[PDB]
């Protein structure tokens, strides 16, 4: 039954409206010149530097015309490998070259150090410009943060962590009394362990209180990476901008990962992991004490590796807390209503009393759920607004607790 | 590497009839008119030339000095004067461009070409044409607008409200000093989904919209699900703050599965990151994140908690008058029937979702074009309900 | 992970979970109280040419004071029904006196805790629900879950589109709509009727007045009493 | 997913079961029709290889009772013993009742015996 | 390939028919086709078969003899080539045939048959008008059945195709008379001027016929013809449709007037007179809570300098405009101003006047103390503040003609400048004699300057604008000829044709006499008058061709500097036809490509252009545009778009817009001309609280205001070359946006002239189904109390069918009366 050919077009000619084929043919036109003008475009040219640069940074592009023969010792640039006593350096070279120059001469052989990249002029291959990259890709941005991180009432002060953290980062950061009257240096480490909740707020109020030498949060999941090295070149540069950044606190998170579990399922399924486990403990083992630099590694549970009876030389002091009561919850409401436009006029400690361990992200999460009422009564008045606070803080706990 | 496309397409959409009429034609013509005045008016101006001033100072001074033979590179670094460039075979160049220098479009990681001999660059080639390693804001901005659904006034204000919350009055919250980037959990039938999609289309009405479906349940090492999406939210911010559609992987990628370890490792890192993200505290950002899902006992307890997840909204199966509603949104292009034989289709009918809507009036064209080709066929009156049957809505034994 | 009747790792028993989600795969079953008569209805609306209606059996007696309706599995309800059936000849055995419908409902409960309790059994993926007047006057409904729970009901609406019907039921469960026989009736219909099509003869209807045996509505009263259902409806513009 | 036979599904379903049923389709094949005066069974003979002698005189209509007759479309080991049990029920009414069995309630036992089956203890279901 | 068993049996069945049909002797052939004809007409209620058969059928119908059987034929010739159709062979035919009932035969056939009627009907010479009455009656009998059988779109195409829309207001009933009214009122914006009128004129007419003269008026305001609106004024005679259209003359801005003979004459007088507008744009001012004076200072954002401080006060006046409630330039106003330096007291003052505007009673109590200030820029700002304050509303004793007495014809030139531009804001559209009288002769003096002149001209371009007054026109050219040329064309005669493009404004046609006596004028400044009066007389009025001159004279090279006036093309382009959305987005696109390769100048009066389409309307890929732009070396390209952002965005409140601008103004920080102007940008994005809209389309964005076009477009006029004169002196051409201030929230009152508390419907109104003339359907009903303000896109709609509005539009005022059906 299909009755197609000839059919078809005799019914799609049967109907239509009158001018139905003008305006197939209007919008055809209509296409064509859309085409058309994406065709006949405005700068038709993908190089660009038109006149801004091409009128008098032109002007000084004549001028690197006549200092065209200098500035080409660019070709190409490879890191360098060792040296000899001094005069000659051995050098593996990107070109797979098993290279050795005399450095030219207006470069001195302090400056050049193993492991750095180095442009060759094709000449004569001298040591001419030894760049210091210190490349950063975008990931490595989010594992270095923000340094100051704004200090606050003890970020909901849990009296006892914070103060055995303090004798142990904060302290040493002071430096009056590590040298003499206690043991040489400070103690060797700080593990600010705990369930997810109050795990490096301390960190951060720490941070806020001590120097500009401030924390980055780098992130074990993160660290862990494919390919072989890649994350042993990672906590390499992790330290060397901690430690240009005025011998800051490294910041280490997630330790799940990087440690991976307790186990290797035949040491070959994490063997990476386990690449940047022998780098780490090479960076962070210290070598000479240092009361300078700080490191301070963070997990919710004591999932660490063999390094872990290592540590009690190196990362001492393990500590936690994430178990807020009722007087550190209703402190965590004070330091939360500090913000938005409430007053502690409300009883907020009925609301403390009625969520048994409730974190303090949950305490803030609270705090956001009722500016969210307030909006959504749309009264921008959140201060004498206590009822209403009352209520959104109940409900949503009730929806928390089962929805 | 990509910030925007150039948006000159589209030509107004709004056709208002949509069908062969002469309200319509004569908006064609006006359409077709303004396109040659257009390039009429480009034409006439670039030959009738303001002014004819030399080689447009363009070839006496860089055009030269650019050189006939050129290669393209990559440029990796930039200082003061000179620009560390990684140009092909691994070379790089540490030279200081000065014709065709455009700073602002140059940028690290972008091809840009060298004049060989005395290698030094000379310009940069800003389409480059190839930002192809993740691709998910290729479809930004959908232009489906909220015309194209109908009948779910009550989840459209409420997802409105819940995205008005930010652009519109974002001194309200500001003020109140919370900036709370709660997202949307959407429940609803496994008949529906994309409307999931068309209801979220309303909000793509404004800034861009990205999408994250299926995905996977993160076995890679990296993990890095869930945190690209966060750099992509983060590019997001950069452009016009979007949303993140994670339609179906807010359920199986967030599964609130009783085990605790040996999980696939999603649970120890979707689930975390997804709250990290999903948190207010930790990034920052007008992107709403919309969680919709078919599954609403698999909500994660992280994700249950209206503490940091908030705007729970629920889609019901459609009633009467929204299958009315749909069914003409549906209908109305093909021109069902001079009779309109709206009611006794939907009537009886229940538990009738909007994809199925979809596939039966599809189906009733098909059905008519297959040998009943009567333009407006006067079969489909019943046809229409002789295709809405179509058996396929569940087989399974007997059973019973 | 785990399947089976055991316990999992966060609570429940996920084996009994899914024979509670199985009475979805089945069909609606609504019936209320009211002092004067108990009417419970099913509307299946599967009937093939060449399958006889008469075996269907969706709703069955148990001692001629009370009747039980399906929702799940048919097997396994037919199993039921035998079994309490059987229980309640012991039970008119033993002690002379009528068997109660909490009574007859708690056995199915027992039984099904039972076979719910050891990896053994299969948990009877059945929902099964139980009207009736008892011997001192006052009929009742009770609603057994397949996991080891009964419950007195009002409305039991069990089945497919179970929510939409409860909310229907519990939005306008009026006691005076309810008073006449052909008021509860009609109380039942028009709220079976809500769920899909029910356009020609979907509903199956049962009826059980006082002390008269299980009456089952014949199809033209049905239909009757759609149009008085419809009557209802109109002049309500 | 499949296991023991007295499994459920994560969405409530009895595979097994299901699976059993579905592969009755495959294979065998009989047709009962019902009319007035007479009531007949239609079976196709599977293998019809030259080699045998057809002197079991019957492979898929089985005679159960005087006042009936089944047909099988399942595994023949599992319809040997069905066949036998159905026979043993049936005469097992007329000895209690001394009255040729109801095709129902005949039925309703051989149903019950397969509902046992497949509900308690670690064994298969008749397929 | 192989048919139907059935199909082919038939096929060979007709085959024998048509042979005996095609058969010698005639005998036969009137059975034969008797037997064909009943199955020819049966599947339109076939033809496929006898698709081969166009040469033998044609002969058949030839050969038959002439009476029924060739009538017949020629019926049975044309029902076919509907198909076999190589021309109008099907009207040839049917011309030639019975002429009886034809629409049995399908309705397929009597469409196809109603289209080739007007391809014929606009086919036809002038002098054959023998057949173009058959085709009229064979008109008149298809518009029935096209009323039945809903195709009444179709028949109004064919109608107008064969311009008979005047018998289409007699078969048109009400019931389907609303989706067709909307039907012409859609093509009215496409459709060029005669036949436009034609449209409005017929639509004005089934309005009248049916009662709809709420809705007639907003038809008869766009035919801007005022002799039919006081006609069809007094047409209704209710008293609800009385008021109702007194607050459409009021929310237009033209004032009619009338006699006191009709009722309850002195409430139409006020309500038109827009005297309870301050009074009630304050009341929901009050109940939005929106009425805090929002300091320029927050606005700014200063978490992180006498022009700077001049450009705060102005956002000040923008921001509390219209409220009167401004304690900044009240209490320390006199401070703020001997502060200020130089020549800025005056703009300070009427802006101040920006503050108290349609404020009477109040605003001229307020500014009477500083009337007598010691400055002369304080007196001249004071005087221009009571124009402002008086501007738009209209008075029963109208204080400012008595208030600018001495100050009219005043030989300092300052404090002539601020009456003069008081008087053209306040009797903008008045239309006064009195007022024309007496500032045509201040016109006419001498001793005022070239820029004082120009103002005058632009005071009596808006005073008169869209009325044709010829002593206005004779005294603008007068002065043109009596000035000398060189001095006229520096920088400031760019003001008289200004007033001629106002007073001829929406009229066309005529404008050929008035370039012709501007012929004698020299190029350099005629080739600017000429296109400036043609594209402000052809405004709204999608003229193409208009635009397209303008894209080839703005395309030469005109390189003393005569290619100034390419930029009045560029504003040209966007003025023919910013009436509706196409022709807007588009030339949209074209000020894009002109940006994307264009003449310096050329990219200088782009943004004017930009901000002109989407003023008040803050389009996403408009905003993109102009912030990308705005950083263009050319330092007036970035001052255009600098200001079309803000025109764009103006009382919107946008809030991402708002930040983008501060980002700019972050960015412009270093240099001063930019920074102030951004300011400039931001107070004009916060203008009025956004509670007064800029756009000049209202009415459902489909009316064109003349006083709102005129004062907008004298602000975009002065914007061609602010490079040169709003650095010098023209700190008081920015207060034309008084014209253009209009409200944009809904004001209820009811049938006793009460405040409603009615809540309506408000959301996104777009189109969903085009199937015909369907009115535009809302979505996203945030329903709330009735003050809601009404932006681009979306619209409002009753909660309910208990409200009855006087008019279906809802915007502006609108009266409700409770519906017989409701309970
Ligand atoms: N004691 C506290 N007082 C106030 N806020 C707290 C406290 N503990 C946690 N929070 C809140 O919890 C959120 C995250 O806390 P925190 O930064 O300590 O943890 P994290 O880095 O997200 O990880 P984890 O929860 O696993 O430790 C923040 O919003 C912070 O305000
Ligand atoms: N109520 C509705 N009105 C209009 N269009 C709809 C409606 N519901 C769904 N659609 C359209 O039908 C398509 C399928 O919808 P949906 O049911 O969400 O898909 P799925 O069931 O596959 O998830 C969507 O793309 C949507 O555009």
């Amino acid at each position: 039954r299909a009755l197609d050919e000839g059919d078809i077009a005799l019914l799609k000619t049967y109907g239509q409206s009158t001018y139905s084929r003008q305006i197939k043919q209007v919008e055809d036109d209509i296409q064509q010149l859309l085409k058309k003008i994406n065709e006949l475009t405005g700068i038709k040219e993908s190089d660009t530097g038109l006149a801004p640069p091409a009128l008098w940074d032109l002007a000084a592009d004549k001028q690197t015309l006549q200092s065209e023969q200098p500035l080409q010792v660019a070709r190409c640039t490879k890191i360098i490998n060792a040296d000899s006593e001094d005069p000659k350096y051995i050098i593996n070279v990107k070109q797979f070259a098993k290279f050795v120059v005399d450095l030219s001469d207006q470069v001195a052989p302090t400056d050049i150090e193993e492991g750095m990249r180095v442009g060759v002029d094709r000449n004569k291959y001298q040591i001419h410009i030894p760049l210091p990259p210190k490349i950063d890709p975008t990931v490595t941005m989010m594992q270095v943060e923000e340094k100051p991180d704004v200090t606050y009432s003890d970020v909901g002060g849990c009296k006892e962590q914070i103060e055995k953290l303090r004798e142990v980062v904060e302290t040493p950061l002071l430096h009056p009394e590590r040298f003499v009257n206690l043991g040489i240096e400070p103690p060797k480490g700080v593990l600010l362990f705990g369930p997810p909740g109050t795990g490096k707020t301390l960190c951060a109020r720490a941070v806020a209180n001590r120097t500009d030498a401030c924390f980055i949060r780098v992130i074990g999941s993160e660290l862990v990476q494919k390919y072989v090295g890649e994350g042993a070149r990672m906590v390499r540069e992790l330290f060397e901008m901690a430690r240009t950044k005025k011998a800051c606190l490294i910041f280490f998170d997630e330790i799940d990962a990087i440690g991976g579990a307790r186990f290797d399922d035949g040491a070959g399924g994490d063997n990476e992991v386990q690449r940047t486990m022998l780098e780490l403990i090479n960076q962070l083992d210290g070598f000479d004490p240092r009361g300078n630099i700080k490191v301070l590694m963070a997990t919710n549970r004591p999932d660490t590796l063999d390094p872990a009876l290592m540590r009690p030389g190196r990362l001492d002091r393990k500590i936690e807390f994430s178990l807020p009561d009722l007087e550190g919850r209703t402190h965590i409401f004070k330091i939360h209503a500090r913000s938005m436009s409430v007053e502690r006029d409300i009883r907020f400690e009925l609301l403390a009393r009625l969520c048994p361990n409730s974190t303090g992200a949950e305490i803030r999460s609270v705090c956001t759920e009722a500016g969210m009422f307030a909006i959504r009564a749309r009264r921008k008045i959140a201060t004498e607004k206590d009822f209403l606070e009352a209520v959104n803080k109940v409900i949503k706990s009730y929806a928390k607790f089962s929805a | 590497k990509k910030t925007k496309g150039p948006d000159a397409a589209s030509k107004l959409p709004l056709v208002t009839p949509h069908t062969q009429c002469r309200l319509k034609l004569l908006k064609l013509e006006r359409i077709k008119d303004y396109l040659l005045m257009e390039e009429e008016f480009i034409r006439n101006q670039e030959q009738m030339k303001p002014l004819e001033e030399k080689q447009e100072e363009e070839r006496s001074k860089v055009d030269d000095l650019r050189g006939t033979p050129m290669s393209v590179g990559t440029l990796e670094e930039i200082i003061d004067d000179h620009a560390i460039v990684s140009t092909s075979v691994g070379s790089e160049h540490y030279v200081s461009i000065l014709s065709f220098v455009d700073k602002d479009l140059l940028e690290p990681g972008c091809s840009v070409l060298l004049n060989h001999k005395v290698h030094a660059v000379i310009g940069v080639l800003m389409d480059d044409t190839d930002p192809l390693v993740t691709v998910m804001k290729v479809e930004k901005a959908p232009q489906e607008t909220y015309a194209d659904i109908g009948g779910l006034d009550n989840q459209i204000q409420e997802i409105k409200e819940s995205v008005e919350l930010p652009l519109t009055h974002p001194e309200y919250y500001e003020e109140m000093g919370i900036k709370p980037p709660k997202g949307v959990i959407l429940y609803g039938p496994p008949g529906t989904g994309k409307t999931l999609l068309a209801k979220a289309v309303a909000n793509q009405t404004s800034a861009t919209f990205l999408r994250v479906v299926g995905s996977e349940l993160i076995q890679k090492y990296l993990g890095d699900g869930p945190k690209l999406v966060r750099e992509l939210f983060r590019v997001a911010e950069e452009h016009a703050p979007s949303i993140v559609f994670i339609d179906e992987i807010d359920a199986i990628g967030t599964k609130r599965y009783d085990s605790n370890s040996g999980g696939e490792r999603e649970i120890q890192r979707t689930m975390l990151e997804l709250l990290n993200q999903l948190d207010g505290f930790d990034s920052r950002g007008d992107v709403k994140v919309i969680m919709a899902t078919n599954r609403i006992e698999t909500l994660d307890p992280a994700l249950i908690r209206p503490g940091r997840i908030d705007r729970k909204i629920e889609f019901p199966l459609p009633d009467e008058k929204t299958k009315k509603r749909i069914f003409q949104i549906h209908t109305s292009r093909m021109t069902l029937a001079d009779d309109v034989t709206l009611d006794d289709l939907i009537m009886a009918k229940d538990d009738l979702s909007g994809a199925d809507i979809k596939a039966i009036c599809t189906e009733a064209g098909l059905m008519a074009l297959r040998e009943r080709r009567m333009k407006v066929t006067n079969e489909d009156f019943k046809k229409s309900k002789e295709n809405v049957l179509y058996k396929k809505q569940e087989g399974t034994p007997e059973g019973l | 992970d785990r399947a089976i009747t055991v316990f999992s790792p966060d609570g429940h028993l996920f084996q009994v979970e899914y024979a509670q989600e199985a009475v979805k795969k089945g069909s609606t079953a609504v019936g209320v109280r009211g002092r004067d008569i108990v009417v419970l209805g099913v509307e299946k609306k599967s009937v093939a040419k060449l399958q006889d209606e008469r075996t269907v059996r969706k709703i069955c007696a148990l001692d001629d004071n009370v009747c039980m309706a399906f929702a799940g599995l048919t097997a396994d309800a037919r199993i039921v029904i035998n079994r309490a059936r059987v229980e309640c000849q012991s039970h008119r055995l033993t002690v002379e006196d009528p068997v109660t419908v909490e009574y007859i409902t708690r056995y199915i409960a027992s039984l099904k805790q039972r076979y719910t309790q050891s990896n053994g059994r299969r948990p009877f993926g059945i929902s099964a629900l139980i009207v009736g007047f008892d011997f001192d006057g006052t009929p009742r409904l009770y609603q057994t879950d397949p996991s080891g729970t009964y419950h007195a009901w009002k409305a039991n609406a069990i089945g497919r589109g179970a929510k939409s019907v409860r909310e229907f039921l519990e939005k306008n469960y009026t006691d005076e709509a309810i008073e006449t026989d052909d008021l509860t009736i009609k109380l039942v219909i028009k709220a079976l009727l809500e769920v899909v099509q029910s356009g020609g003869k979907n509903i199956e209807l049962a009826v059980m007045r006082r002390d008269q045996s299980l009456k089952i509505l014949n199809p033209e009263e049905i239909e009757k009493y759609v149009a008085e259902i419809e009557k209802e409806k109109e002049e309500n513009e | 997913y499949d296991s023991r036979t007295t499994i459920f599904s994560p969405e409530g379903r009895l595979y097994q079961v299901e699976y059993a049923m579905e592969a009755i389709g495959h294979a065998g094949t009989c047709l009962g029709i019902l009319a007035n005066d007479g009531v007949l069974l239609a079976a196709e003979r599977r293998n019809i290889h030259k080699l045998l002698d057809e002197v079991f005189f019957s492979e898929k209509i089985y005679k159960l009772n005087e006042d009936m007759a089944c047909s099988v479309a399942g595994i023949t080991s599992d319809a040997n013993v069905l066949t036998n049990e159905l026979r043993l029920i049936a005469q097992r009414y007329l000895l209690q009742y001394q009255e040729p069995i109801p095709c129902e309630q005949l039925v309703t036992a051989l149903c019950d015996i397969k509902q046992a089956y497949t509900q308690f203890g670690g064994k298969r279901p008749f397929g | 390939q192989e048919l139907s068993e059935e199909d082919k049996q038939l096929q060979d069945e007709l085959e024998m028919l048509v042979e005996r049909l095609g058969e010698k002797d005639t005998s036969l052939y009137r059975p034969a086709l008797e037997e064909l004809r009943r199955q020819i007409r049966s599947s339109t209620t076939p033809l496929k078969f006898l698709r081969p058969h166009y040469g033998k059928l044609k002969e058949i119908y030839e050969n038959m003899a002439p009476g029924e059987n060739k009538r017949f034929a020629a019926d049975i010739i044309s029902v076919l080539a509907m198909t076999m159709s190589g021309e109008r062979e099907c009207l040839k035919y049917r011309l030639v045939g019975s002429q009886e009932e034809l629409a049995s035969w399908g309705h397929e056939y009597v469409r196809h048959l109603a289209g080739e009627v007007a391809k014929e009907w606009q086919e036809l010479d002038d002098a054959e008008k023998v057949q173009r009455e058959p085709l009229l009656t064979l008109v008149k009998e298809i518009v029935p059945y096209n009323m039945a059988h809903n195709a009444e779109h179709e028949a109004c195409d064919l109608l107008m195709e064969i311009e008979q829309v005047d018998m289409l207001e007699k078969d048109i009933d009400e019931n389907a008379y609303a989706k067709v009214c909307l039907y012409l009122t859609s093509c009215v914006n496409y459709v060029p001027e005669p036949e436009n009128s034609a449209l409005l004129r017929c639509a004005l007419g089934v309005f009248r016929k049916f009662s709809r003269f709420p809705e007639a008026l907003r038809l008869a305001l766009m035919l801007n013809d005022m002799e039919l609106v006081e006609d069809i004024f007094t047409s209704c005679k209710d008293v609800v449709v009385q008021k109702q259209m007194a607050f459409m003359l009021g929310r237009h801005g033209v004032f009619l007037e009338l006699s006191e003979d009709v009722e309850e004459y002195e409430d139409l007088t006020e309500i038109m007179s827009n005297v309870q507008l301050n009074s009630n744009f304050l009341a929901l001012a009050r109940e939005l809570d929106i009425m805090e004076p929002k300091v320029p200072d927050d606005i700014y954002k200063t978490h992180l300098s006498a022009r700077m401080n001049l450009a705060s006060s102005f956002v000040n006046g923008f921001v509390n405009a219209a409220f009167g409630q401004d304690k900044l330039l009240t209490d320390d106003g006199n401070k703020w101003l001997y502060k200020n330096k130089d020549h800025g007291m005056l703009s300070a003052a009427a802006s101040l006047g920006m503050i108290l505007l349609w404020d009477v009673d109040g605003g001229l109590t307020q500014i009477d103390k500083y009337l007598y200030s010691s400055e002369d820029y304080i007196k001249s700002g004071a005087l221009l503040a009571c124009g402002i304050v008086n501007s738009g509303v209209r008075n029963e004793c109208d204080p400012a003609l008595a208030l600018l007495s001495d100050y009219v014809l005043h030989n300092s030139n300052t404090m002539r400048l601020g009456s003069i531009f008081g008087l053209g804001l306040a009797y903008a559209g008045s239309n006064r004699e009195d007022v024309l009288t007496l500032l045509l002769p201040v016109m006419g003096d001498s001793k005022s300057s070239m820029e004082v002149a120009g103002v005058t001209a632009l005071a009596c371009g808006m005073i008169a604008v869209g009325s044709c007054n010829g002593d206005v026109t004779s005294t603008i050219l007068q002065t043109i000829m009596e000035k000398s040329e060189t001095e006229l064309k520096d920088t400031y005669a760019r003001w008289l044709p200004l007033g001629l493009g106002l007073n001829h404004l929406g009229k066309g046609e005529a404008i050929e006499a008035i370039l012709a006596a501007l012929e004698v004028v020299s190029e350099p400044f005629r080739s600017f008058a000429n296109t400036l009066v043609d594209v402000c007389a052809y405004a709204g009025s999608g003229n193409v061709l208009k635009v397209q001159q303008l894209l080839h004279i703005c395309s030469e090279h005109f390189d003393a500097d005569m290619g100034a006036h390419q930029g009045v093309a560029v504003l040209g382009i966007a003025l023919i036809a910013m009436g509706e959305e196409i022709g807007a987005e588009m030339a949209l696109r074209t000020f894009g490509h002109l940006l994307r390769y264009g003449e310096p100048t050329l990219r200088r009066a782009v943004p004017l252009a930009l901000a002109l389409i989407s003023v008040s309307n803050p389009r996403l890929n408009i905003l993109d545009t102009l912030s990308k732009f705005s950083h263009d070396a050319d330092p007036e390209v970035s001052y255009n778009s600098i200001f079309a952002m803000g025109m764009v965005g103006s009382g919107t409140n946008n809030a991402r817009l708002a930040a983008m601008l501060r980002q700019l103004a972050q960015y412009h920080a270093k240099d001063p001309n930019n920074l102030f102007m951004v300011r400039l940008a931001q107070g004009l994005t916060h203008l009025g609280k956004g509670t007064l809209t800029l756009c000049p389309y209202h009415s459902d964005r489909q009316l064109m205001s003349q006083v709102a076009v005129a004062g907008l477009l004298t602000v975009l006029v002065s914007f061609l070359d602010v490079r040169n004169i709003i650095l010098g002196k023209s700190h008081y051409v920015l207060y034309g946006l008084v014209a253009a201030m209009q409200p944009r929230m809904l004001v209820t009152f009811d049938e006793e002239l009460r405040p409603l508390p009615v809540s309506v419907r408000v959301g996104q109104a777009v189109d969903v189904v085009g199937q015909a003339g369907k009115p535009k359907t809302i979505t996203g009903f945030q329903t709330h109390t009735t003050p809601v303000l009404l932006a681009h896109g979306e619209r409002a709609e009753l909660a309910t069918e208990e409200f009855l509005p006087v008019t279906p539009i809802l915007e502006g005022f609108v009266i409700l009366r409770k519906n017989p059906n409701y309970d």
